[PDB]
């Protein structure tokens, strides 16, 4: 299964990532690329393409698009300024043909932090409910404990 | 591919297969059927979706080579940017 991961800057993509490669919290920097690697959940191969999300790198996700089954878009749940702006990346994200028919899983994020948005919040700010034409989901994840991941690796597998 | 101009549709295909040597095979393919002066913009983005971070010399060296005699004409897997997919992971 190929799974293309993203989201704005410092929203947790690579922390995730790795968490679920090493059961590691890795200390990373910012992405200026892709890491891509391969994690095993139950019989399944997932192919993970976490892109950086600074702007730069924002602007190069649609190479990224294509031959995709699955997106992963990680939010900070404790980041209010930016909701909107992820809405906004999402929203036209889902326009994208070779989008199509991916499966859509949002992680809320950094659930941990106190002022944390609920995931019922960002469905909202997000506007989730309004996607009819595919698969959504909505998780609330911790990437450093590692809460919600494997929930999501498994909403995903069953696509 | 000496020159054959209808041959867009393998390429896109040879161009990400798992095995580097099709994609480099791909690439350079696409590179001979442009100097002769031959269709290509249909596969941008599968072109650039393989090499853009790497510190792997050949295949980078050969998206290098098509950015210097058509990257201005190209814009599926590219559009227009100040931080292009020529030059964004190529920092």
């Amino acid at each position: 299964m190929r799974i293309l991961m993203v989201g704005l800057d410092g929203a947790g993509k690579t922390t995730v990532l790795y968490k679920l490669k090493l059961g590691e919290v890795i200390t990373t920097i910012p992405t200026i690329g892709f890491n891509v690697e391969t994690v095993q959940y139950k019989n399944i191969s997932f192919t993970v393409w976490d892109v950086g999300g600074q702007d730069r790198i924002r602007s190069l996700w649609r190479h990224y698009y294509r031959n995709t089954e699955g997106v992963i878009f990680v939010v900070d749940s404790n980041d209010r300024s930016r909701i909107g702006e992820a809405r906004e990346v999402m929203q036209r994200m889902l326009n994208e043909d070779e989008l199509r028919n991916a499966a859509w899983l949002v992680f809320a994020n950094k659930q941990d932090l106190p002022e944390a948005m609920s995931a019922a919040e960002i469905t909202e700010k997000l506007g989730l409910h309004s996607i009819r034409n595919r698969p959504w989901f909505i998780q609330a994840t911790c990437a450093t404990s590692g809460e919600g991941l494997y929930e999501g690796l498994e909403w995903l597998s069953n696509s | 591919m000496d020159s054959e101009p209808p041959s867009e549709i393998s390429l896109k295909n040879d161009l990400e297969k798992g095995d580097v040597k099709s994609k480099t095979e791909a690439l350079k393919k696409v590179i001979i059927m442009i100097l002769n002066g031959e269709k290509l913009p249909g596969l941008l983005m599968t072109i650039i979706r393989f090499v853009l971070p790497l510190q792997d010399h050949t295949i980078k060296k050969l998206l290098l080579v098509f950015w210097e005699i058509v990257p201005k004409t190209t814009p599926d897997g590219r559009l227009l940017h100040e931080m292009i997919l020529v030059c964004d992971a190529y920092r």
